[PDB]
RNA sequence: GGCUAAUCCCCCAUGUGGACCCGCCCCUUGGGGUGUGUCCAAAGGGCUUUGCCCGCUUCCGGAUGGGCCCGCGUCCCAUCAGCUAGUUGGUGGGGUAAUGGCCCACCAAGGCGACGACGGGUAGCCGGUCUGAGAGGAUGGCCGGCCACAGGGGCACUGAGACACGGGCCCCACUCCUACGGGAGGCAGCAGUUAGGAAUCUUCCGCAAUGGGCGCAAGCCUGACGGAGCGACGCCGCUUGGAGGAAGAAGCCCUUCGGGGUGUAAACUCCUGAACCCGGGACGAAACCCCCGACGAGGGGACUGACGGUACCGGGGUAAUAGCGCCGGCCAACUCCGUGCCAGCAGCCGCGGUAAUACGGAGGGCGCGAGCGUUACCCGGAUUCACUGGGCGUAAAGGGCGUGUAGGCGGCCUGGGGCGUCCCAUGUGAAAGACCACGGCUCAACCGUGGGGGAGCGUGGGAUACGCUCAGGCUAGACG
RNA sequence: GUCAA
RNA sequence: UCCCUACAAGGA
């Protein structure tokens, strides 16, 4: 099914990944249906880890399936907090 | 060489077997219904139409006819039988077509 | 039969002033006349009228020159140097505004026929407008 | 929206189907001077309606065969024998250039 | 690597004065004294009326050999200075100006530029308190260009800090002699630098 | 022409002949020797300049030059044409590389070493 | 041949509903609703085991993916001009998820072409890339999208999906096994071998990260991928030293034999200190899981690093790679000797036949520098296919002349339409790239984030001067 | 007869 | 080789 996830995008020892929402079939880097947020793992800058709150609930509203490490980011910026 | 996944011919090979038969079936009873209609046995036309009919939607169950390829069968079928019908005698076992 | 009177008539103009003849007549049409208005009102020529040469509609197009001058070839310098038809039969120019050209930075014109009538490239852009681009004048 | 294009009828010797030739200008893509092309579309006609000569829309239609894609709107005005000559002229030159040509 | 050779062979080709030593090019010999003329077996020949090829050339080697940087990378920052906004030929010469190894230099930090180079590459400096050693290092406005802190001490930079001392610093350039430290304050006008080079017909040199 | 020819007829592209039939216009085509003959330069030139007959992997055959004094060829030496003709000697258009094959590569040579492939020579 | 389990197969029931025929209604190509008749459902398993979890069935919808159709655009040859029988259309069938000569039966005799059909040659197309002031020319490697293929040809089965690269069947070619009947096989996956060639790499490390498949999970698989290796192939960064030092060593090169040059260059003094040695030593990794809470939100906890003892930090510390092309003009840089139309140079012009700045060597000089040259190819300069932006009396170029077909072009006035043309709004123009800005690796190359653009096309609205078209009129063109 | 000057 | 003028030729 379509999902939320990971894309590559740094380069060598330089990873910045692109949040996603993609078919679950294409191939990682390939063309994903909506870019949704960002996410340095190296917090080399204090904004590595950015999410469109609001559309990351518009897919999870129908369907998309989040990877574990981007339904972890997910959380981290608050996409499935109530209170 | 040797990729047990090959398991997959084997299985095939029986749904093709199982597949090939439930359409011999459908066929043959179409047949039947158009030619009986054909031939102005109403009641006994109609009696086998819905054999047919039934036997079509339930290979429609799985994959064997699968789709509105079931729908397409069960209305070419209930043309030929209403209209040959119609070319002479009335509808009595109330089979199938609506009234 | 002309082929094409606006440059028929870009041309007599042309012609007459490298003789620095006055006047000069040219058959007369609207789209002519609508022509000269602009040639009159940015000061090319001292301006045109109508005239009934055998019974036929011409206007006069009266033209403007610089002083006499210096040297030798004392003749004066031309108000109306460059008049060149762009837009023909046969190969129509049009612009759409934020392609209408730049006469001479400035300096020169380029006179254009737009749905909201005949005007000057500066006009034109004003008015927010293309059209065929008729012909420039320096 | 399906397209519409607008055209004279040129054959009514198919049954329920009409040739429409159809013209566009527009500028040449170098040389600026406005050229004009043509294409003629094989149109449905069911009742037989339209005739040679007429003045039609077409409109972009579920294919009915292999080389039938159109239907025909509705007539525009009718009886141009003039259009349909050109086409019928333009046709007849045809046969005047290589080895089989003809008339002068 | 950079040049590496005799230096004032240049000085000597170029006609004019360079202080590719820094120091001595101020001596009763920085040689454009003794054999003011071009090096070699007919350094002293007539002259013939160069191209304005040749000359351009001369012009552009000029500036180039100043800075002691190699063609590529010159040519690299001329092609950027064009793409910017402003004059290339000022522009051009701000950035040659911003060059770390350079501003070292500028600084007094070290008497000529060959020598404010090794002083970068070596780890004797920093900006803004940050070890750099990239003599092509571009020094922004802020930036404050220091003395390794560990580096303090050495024999060289006592006597280039002391001679500093009471000695006048570019406009664009602040030197606090005593903290051996600097600050690139802005980028030089055309106006502030005093070049034996008409950076227009390298513009053009590189028209061509 | 008038717009209109233009419109029908355009203006035509034209392409270049290759001067280097060395086909696939590779940059480099290997072949053996079947003469190593010598050739008389065009008018106003005068000499006994050296050449080969080439039989080229690219199945072709044709005459190269031989550049440089020293030269050790013969009617089997596999060698490398590059292509640049001898403007002196009609039908000739490819160099022989030397430093490549059987191609010995100029003794002796100490100035323009690295064309007429000669190594380094250690001073002393 | 015999036995047997199931989420395997079948029958009966239940009919939310859905399918089909006929009728009617709304809607308008087969969309939606309704009535009668007929037909169609299911699978169980796990526990913290009586109530939760994984799953099953029928239907409506979402989402993602995709099929099919249409306008426009997309190389060279007219020394290819006529092409066509499933050909073009029809009716009725078959087929499919679905339209359609897609296929078939029968009827009609059509369809296409100079606006280039048919034939031949060449070729995956695009985002883009290179070049250019631009228009344009050339191009499509890497990366992203689409297509096509999986030794060559054909075919269908299974399935949501294939006519399936590591599935199946047959024919052909080839290799191999063979007890000669008959079998096995397909690297255009990673790595590697061999052949061809001017030429293109490791039979490496890992599953730690991102992503994919199956599984409740633990986890398994993953040559996808993350890394390391080799190659100046490219781009960027960096080193071979810094300061001092003679009216100037020696050698070598010149010489008017007075001297000039190599040159502060070396030597040598002082200084720093690439390499190397000690020590410390990472981000990338926090999820899945587990406990609390309710298997939710939220909180707490544990495990995991190929790269790698690598980056980076600190301590110590040696003065230690320079080459290649060129110096007649174009084009920066000159003298001696050798040679004597020879040996040879040569991009074009050209140079060598006794004093050659052009050959070869040396000294000197210029250019660039871990590179420098060469060859090949592309754009440029080339307004030298000219649209921007050219020409044809004598330079290449007016057809031997005419008649007239298509086509291109069309005087003056008014009106309608609004096709061309212009204007507004709106959709589209993925990402990467390009441009600007800020920012992360000490810089940069590289990378991240953000911003600005845009022609073309679709849609709605508007303008009407010019062109077009329709309607009427005029007489200056034409004809009588 | 040929190249040059 | 020489004569011829740097050669082709011709000449010893
Ligand atoms: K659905
Ligand atoms: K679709
Ligand atoms: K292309
Ligand atoms: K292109
Ligand atoms: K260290
Ligand atoms: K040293
Ligand atoms: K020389
Ligand atoms: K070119
Ligand atoms: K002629
Ligand atoms: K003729
Ligand atoms: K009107
Ligand atoms: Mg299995
Ligand atoms: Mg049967
Ligand atoms: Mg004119
Ligand atoms: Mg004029
Ligand atoms: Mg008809
Ligand atoms: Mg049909
Ligand atoms: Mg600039
Ligand atoms: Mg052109
Ligand atoms: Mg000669
Ligand atoms: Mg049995
Ligand atoms: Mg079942
Ligand atoms: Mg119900
Ligand atoms: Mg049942
Ligand atoms: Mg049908
Ligand atoms: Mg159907
Ligand atoms: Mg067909
Ligand atoms: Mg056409
Ligand atoms: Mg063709
Ligand atoms: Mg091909
Ligand atoms: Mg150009
Ligand atoms: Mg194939
Ligand atoms: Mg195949
Ligand atoms: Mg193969
Ligand atoms: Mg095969
Ligand atoms: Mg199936
Ligand atoms: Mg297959
Ligand atoms: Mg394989
Ligand atoms: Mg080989
Ligand atoms: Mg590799
Ligand atoms: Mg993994
Ligand atoms: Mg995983
Ligand atoms: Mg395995
Ligand atoms: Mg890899
Ligand atoms: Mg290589
Ligand atoms: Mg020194
Ligand atoms: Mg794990
Ligand atoms: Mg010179
Ligand atoms: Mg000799
Ligand atoms: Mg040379
Ligand atoms: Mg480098
Ligand atoms: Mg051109
Ligand atoms: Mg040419
Ligand atoms: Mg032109
Ligand atoms: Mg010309
Ligand atoms: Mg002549
Ligand atoms: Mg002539
Ligand atoms: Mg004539
Ligand atoms: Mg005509
Ligand atoms: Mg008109
Ligand atoms: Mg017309
Ligand atoms: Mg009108
Ligand atoms: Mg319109
Ligand atoms: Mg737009
Ligand atoms: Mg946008
Ligand atoms: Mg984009
Ligand atoms: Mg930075
Ligand atoms: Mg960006
Ligand atoms: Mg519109
Ligand atoms: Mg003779
Ligand atoms: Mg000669
Ligand atoms: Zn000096």
């Amino acid at each position: 099914m379509v999902k939320i996830r990971l894309a590559r995008f740094g380069s060598k020892h330089n990873p910045h990944y692109r949040i996603v929402v993609t078919d679950a079939r294409r191939k990682r880097d390939g063309k994903y249906i909506e870019k949704i947020g960002y996410y340095d793992p190296r917090k080399t800058t204090p904004d590595w880890l950015k999410v469109d709150v609001e559309r990351a609930r518009y897919w999870l509203s129908v369907g998309a399936q989040p990877t574990d490490t981007a339904r972890r980011l997910l959380r981290q910026a608050g996409v499935f907090r109530q209170e | 060489r040797n990729l047990s996944a090959l398991k997959r011919h084997r299985q095939s090979l029986k749904r093709r077997l199982r597949n090939k038969a439930k359409k011999s079936a459908i066929k043959t009873l179409s047949k039947k219904a158009i030619q009986l209609a054909q031939e102005g046995k109403a009641e006994e036309a109609l009696k086998i139409m819905r054999k047919a009919e039934s036997l079509i939607d339930k290979a429609a169950k799985g994959s064997t006819l699968h789709k509105n390829a079931a729908a397409r069968r069960k209305s070419r079928l209930m043309r030929k039988v209403r209209q040959l019908l119609e070319a002479a005698g009335a509808p009595l076992i109330g089979g199938g077509l609506s009234a | 039969m002309l082929t094409d009177p606006i440059a028929d008539m870009l041309t007599r103009i042309r012609n007459a002033t490298r003789v620095y003849k006055e006047s000069t007549d040219v058959p007369a049409s609207r789209f002519k006349e609508e022509i000269l208005r602009i040639l009159a009102r940015e000061g090319f020529i001292k301006g045109y009228e109508r005239v009934d040469v055998d019974g036929k509609p011409y206007l006069r197009v009266y033209l403007k020159y610089g002083p006499r001058r210096q040297g030798p070839d004392p003749r004066p310098e031309q108000v109306i140097h460059h008049i060149r038809r762009i837009s023909k039969p046969g190969r129509r120019v049009y612009v759409g505004v934020k392609e209408i050209p730049r006469v001479r930075r400035g300096l020169g014109i380029a006179i254009l026929s737009t749905s909201k009538g005949v005007l000057t490239d500066r006009e034109a852009r004003k008015l927010g407008v293309g059209g065929e681009l008729i012909c420039e004048v320096w | 929206p399906k397209k519409v294009l607008t055209g004279v009828v040129v054959s009514d010797k198919m049954q329920k189907t009409v040739t429409v030739l159809v013209e566009r200008q527009f500028p040449h893509p170098l040389y600026g001077k406005v050229i004009k092309r043509s294409k003629k579309y094989l149109a449905h006609d069911p009742e037989e309606k339209y005739k040679l000569g007429d003045v039609v829309e077409i409109i972009e239609s579920r294919p009915i065969s292999k080389r039938k894609r159109f239907r025909v709107l509705r007539l525009v005005e009718s009886g141009r024998m003039d259009l349909v000559e050109k086409y019928l002229i333009r046709r007849q030159n045809y046969e005047s250039l290589s080895k089989r040509g003809g008339k002068a | 690597g950079r040049y590496i050779g005799p230096v004032c062979r240049l000085c000597r080709r170029e006609g004019v004065k360079l202080y590719l030593k820094g120091e001595r090019c101020y001596s009763p010999k920085c040689a454009m004294e003794r054999r003011p003329y071009p090096p070699g077996q007919h350094g002293q020949k007539r002259a013939r009326r160069p191209s304005d090829y040749a000359v351009r050339l001369r012009e552009k080697q000029k500036l180039r050999r100043i800075y002691g940087i190699s063609e590529r990378q010159f040519r690299n920052l001329f092609e950027e200075a064009s793409k910017k906004k402003g004059v290339t030929g000022s522009v051009f010469l701000g950035l040659l100006e911003s060059r770390l190894d350079n501003v070292v230099y500028r600084l007094g930090f070290a008497v000529s530029r060959r020598q404010a180079r090794q002083l970068v590459r070596h780890g004797h400096i920093t900006v803004n308190g940050r070890r750099v050693d990239l003599p092509s290092y571009r020094v922004r406005p802020g930036d404050e260009i220091a003395v390794a802190e560990k580096s303090r001490n050495l024999e060289l930079i006592r006597q280039n800090l002391e001679a500093m001392k009471g000695r006048k610093v570019g406009p664009w350039l602040s030197l606090d002699v005593e903290g051996m430290k600097g600050k690139f304050l802005r980028l030089p006008d055309r106006e502030d630098l005093a070049l034996p080079v008409n950076e227009q017909l390298v513009i053009e040199f590189y028209s061509r | 022409p008038t717009i209109n020819q233009l419109v029908r007829k355009g203006r035509e592209k034209v392409r270049k002949k290759s001067k280097v039939p060395a086909l696939k216009g590779a940059p480099f085509r290997r072949g053996v020797c079947t003469v190593v003959r010598t050739v008389t330069p065009k008018k106003p030139n005068s000499a006994l300049r050296k050449v080969a007959k080439v039989r080229l992997t690219s199945g072709y055959e044709v005459t190269a030059y031989i550049p440089g004094e020293g030269h050790n060829l013969q009617e089997h030496s596999v060698v490398l044409i590059r292509g640049g003709r001898v403007k002196d000697l009609p039908g000739v258009r490819y160099h022989i590389v030397r430093g490549v094959y059987d191609a010995a590569g100029v003794k002796d040579r100490k100035k323009s070493r690295s064309k007429y492939g000669t190594k380094k020579p250690k001073e002393a």
